[PDB]
């Protein structure tokens, strides 16, 4: 059975040329397959890009035909996608496939002019009106980082129950933001300590943020 | 381009019970040489699509017997006789009869459960963030079902538009609920123009909209 493995640069800038490689195992690309490139946008919509055939024949999506080139190297059993003049809208996960029978695991590609930047981490403070003997919520806002991903844990991994870490959103600034929250007993506030551990490997940033109630006295 | 339309957008299912989803094309998918190149896939989070049914009704090698496709021309249907946990995910249809080859928008199968109203929390911007010149106001909707939920921001009772973003979690593996974050983003200067910040939440589990609010500076 055919096996496919995508590789790519991960990040490219607007106007540049994207180049992806698909390494094929278990089958030869000179046999009767349509070697497809397909991409999946954030939001999960799928788009067929084009294919190359056993004899080097190609077919492209007319919407991309002016920017797309699919080629191959039969000697190392690979084929390639070249996408010119990319913009942020070409950000997607790119798959290669044998027809549509078998797909690779895909390579995530981001197009952006943004510079590497570690997150600012802000507290989502527990409300001082949390229902007594009830449940409180607190969290961390992980704002303005690039590129993805960040990781978030609570109490160095010891706190996992009730945690929700939301998917990142891309802001109009070109930087990402996400929140991570947790629900805990109201009676635990001020006796238990809550710390969010945020790691952003692309910038070698590590931040531990203790989340506390905000001071409610007018005089403090 | 041939438009592929899948419905429903999401289908609540129960383990051990049947499921049925539809795929419709803007024109016939019959190819000039007789075959109908209509296929069905299943995709799980972070994973690539996997072929289930090819050419309308043919089970791909390895696919369980409980899967079956049918239909013709412009109307197609995938059926599961008895839904299993492994069948949860997003189902896609595609066509390569006509160039360009096109995909449907997907149909998610989610676990059905009892209605659960969200717990609602509002968080003001931290003083730390404010010193930096921006104000993020966050509204949390915790552990609700079903997915459908409306969050409206009101600033001094003026409804906000065009300045917020929402994110949602995947359905929880333990209790089959969703959680949702809504972030209202303002410059420090705009934030300081107003006093009352509220998020109003509407959901099937709430007999009346829930509002959580705070006054800028208190606490």
């Amino acid at each position: 059975e055919v096996q496919l493995q995508e590789s790519g640069p991960g990040l490219v800038k607007p106007s540049q040329t994207l180049s992806l490689t698909c390494a094929v195992s278990g089958s030869s690309i000179t046999y009767g397959y349509h070697w497809n490139w397909i991409r999946q946008f954030p939001g999960n919509k799928l788009e067929w890009i084009g294919y190359i055939s056993y004899d080097g024949s190609v077919l492209y999506n007319p919407s991309l035909e002016n920017r797309v080139t699919i080629t191959r190297d039969t000697s190392k059993n690979q084929f390639f996608l070249k996408l010119s003049s990319v913009t942020a809208e070409d950000t997607a996960k790119y798959y290669c496939a044998s027809g549509f029978d078998h797909w690779g695991q895909g390579t995530t590609l981001t197009v952006s002019s943004a510079s590497t930047k570690g997150p600012s981490v802000f507290p989502l403070a527990p409300s001082s009106k949390s229902t007594s003997g009830g449940t409180a919520a607190l969290g961390c806002l992980v704002k303005d980082y690039f590129p993805e991903p960040v990781t978030v844990s609570w109490n160095s991994g010891a706190l996992t129950s009730g945690v929700h870490t939301f998917p990142a959103v891309l802001q109009s600034s070109g930087l990402y933001s996400l929140s991570s929250v947790v629900t805990v007993p109201s009676s635990s506030l001020g006796t238990q300590t809550y710390i969010c551990n945020v790691n952003h490997k692309p910038s070698n940033t590590k931040v531990d943020k203790k989340v506390e109630p905000k001071s409610c006295d007018k005089t403090h | 381009d041939v438009v592929m339309t899948q419905s429903p957008l999401s289908l609540p299912v129960t383990l051990g019970e049947p499921a049925s989803i539809s795929c419709r094309s803007s024109q016939s998918l019959v190819h000039s040489y007789g075959d109908t190149y209509l296929h069905w896939y299943l995709q799980k989070p972070g994973q690539s699509p996997k072929l289930l049914i090819y050419k309308v009704s043919n089970r791909f090698s390895g696919v369980p017997d409980r899967f079956s496709g049918s239909g013709s021309g412009t109307d197609f249907t995938l059926k599961i006789s008895r839904v299993e946990t492994e069948d949860l995910g997003v189902y896609y249809c595609s066509q390569n009869t006509h160039v360009p080859y096109t995909f449907g928008g997907g149909t998610k199968l989610e676990i059905k459960r009892t209605v659960a109203a969200p717990s609602v929390f509002i968080f003001p911007p931290s003083d730390e963030q404010l010193k930096s010149g921006t104000a993020s106001v966050v509204c949390l909707l915790n552990n609700f079902y079903p997915r459908e939920a409306k969050v409206q921001w009101k600033v001094d009772n003026a409804l906000q538009s065009g300045n917020s973003q929402e994110s949602v979690t995947e359905q929880d593996s333990k209790d089959s609920t969703y959680s949702l974050s809504s972030t209202l983003t303002l410059s420090k200067a705009d934030y300081e123009k107003h006093k009352v910040y509220a998020c109003e939440v509407t959901h099937q589990g709430l007999s009346s909209p829930v509002t959580k609010s705070f006054n800028r500076g208190e606490c």
